[PDB]
């Protein structure tokens, strides 16, 4: 038991400026293997490693080239990324190519893009709890809505009293376009997380919505009046009411 | 080459599922499933015969790989891979997978108590949203088709501690017409569902 990690775990890019993903593991195993997921075609392998100094074109090779001078490390290169390398992609492990367990990655996605205008950090508002559901029904749920983000790279939380809540909460498992009228249409997802009467009741209970965005980087140039859309959290919060 | 269907299966909590594949190739000889949860990393689960609500089969002759998963549970909602390969004394054996099935386990709601609640915006705006919740896994919610209101579909959370679940879908809109009386009228929505004052 350890692990196989992936830096960066979410990227933008333009079209035909290089970057590379790496993948590395402690394990010390020989082999290595990149794919990509797409919808409706499930994991295609991009290339693999089998041990250091040796690589090999798995069945969707073109657009990428691997390294494999050290046994800890396989990184993915583009020379130049193109729209149809959208995707997620998986870095696995094993002891061997074969008949043994593949340790998986979390997975990097990668969005490419014409250019950059269109890209936009997300907005985020709490709903407070409604009185007639807690007449009802003695429990209490607030809505988040993430508004107005591009691409979808989003990962929401929710934090009650400082500290991050799992239970009684359900996040929709892919957002929704705001303006499917319009190319590259922002993004909006909404969760709920559902809370006794009891304590939604205490006002010294605190509610956060977290919204983490992954966007541009320092490096990025950026030449839109607005704010430049980097990595950042957005967030919002309610407290308790005794209404 | 490995054929799956991409399903989703839907399947009450409680029923026996089965998943499967079927291959070509006949040097296959090591199978396993991968369970894969929402976009996570692809995670071992069988490579056996059983092992708790878990049987993995294989039937070599008709290239026939299946599982089983006996009383199913909301938590088993997840794309399941079938992953195969050849045996490590070949020349090559590397592993492939299965492009998934996804399955859903429809939670069983106890006591549905389906109502359409109106949620304000904590900072104020003039902004709320519309909330169906407390309705039973058979309810289907639309996508209403109108470009200027959004509904999300079904969602289940689960308050572990109260033993208690329940589904919600959300809805909002900027139309000066929209109100949560007409927000789901694109669903078919229980007649008793409550609609407060």
């Amino acid at each position: 038991e350890a692990q196989v990690t992936q830096n960066p775990r979410y990227l933008i890019t333009v079209t035909g400026k290089k970057l590379t993903v790496t993948c590395s593991q402690n394990m010390n195993h020989e082999y290595m293997s990149w794919y990509r997921q797409d919808p409706g075609l499930g994991l295609r392998q991009i290339y693999y490693s089998m041990n250091v100094e040796v690589t090999d074109k798995g069945d969707v090779p073109e657009g990428y080239k691997v390294s494999r001078k050290e046994k800890r490390n396989f990184p993915l290169i583009l020379e130049s990324p193109s729209p149809n390398q959208t995707s997620l992609y998986f870095c696995a492990s094993s002891i061997q190519q074969g008949a043994d367990t593949q340790y998986f990655g979390p997975g990097t996605r990668l969005t490419v893009l014409e250019d950059l205008k269109n890209v936009f950090p997300p907005e985020v508002a709490v709903f407070e709890p409604s009185e007639a559901e807690i007449s009802h029904t003695q429990k209490a749920t607030l809505v988040c809505l993430a508004t107005g983000f591009y691409p979808d790279h989003v990962e929401l939380s929710w934090w009650v009293n400082g500290k991050e809540v799992h239970s009684g909460v359900c996040t929709d498992p892919q957002p929704l376009k705001e303006q499917p009228a319009l190319n590259d249409s922002r993004y909006a997802l909404s969760s709920r997380l559902r809370v006794s009467a009891t304590f939604w009741q205490n006002p010294r209970n605190h509610f956060r919505c977290q919204v983490q965005f992954y966007g541009l980087s320092e490096n990025d140039e950026w030449t839109q009046d607005r704010a430049k859309p980097v990595t950042q959290i957005v967030s919002a919060e309610a407290w308790g009411r005794a209404d | 080459e490995v054929e799956q269907d991409p399903g989703p299966l839907s399947v009450p909590e409680g029923a026996i599922v089965s998943l499967n594949c079927t291959y070509s190739n006949s040097a296959f000889q090591y199978f396993m499933w991968y369970r894969q949860y929402s976009r996570k990393g692809p995670e071992l689960l069988m490579y056996n015969k059983e092992d708790g609500r878990f049987t993995a089969q294989v039937d070599k002759s008709s290239k026939y790989i299946s599982l089983f998963i006996r009383d199913s549970q909301p938590s088993d909602s997840a794309t399941y891979l079938c992953a195969m390969s050849g045996l490590k004394e070949d020349s090559s054996y590397k592993l492939i997978f299965g492009s998934g099935t996804r399955l859903l386990v429809r939670p069983d709601i106890q006591n549905p108590d389906p109502a359409v609640y109106q949620l304000r915006d904590s900072k104020s705006s003039d902004k709320s949203v519309c909330l169906f919740t407390d309705f039973d896994s058979q309810t289907n919610v639309s996508q209403s088709k109108d470009s200027d209101v959004y509904i999300t579909d079904k969602c289940v959370l689960d308050m572990r501690s109260m033993d208690f679940k329940s589904n919600s879908a959300v809805a909002w809109s900027n139309k000066s017409d929209f109100a949560c009386a007409n927000a789901f009228n694109n669903s078919i929505i229980p007649e008793d569902t409550f609609f407060p004052s």
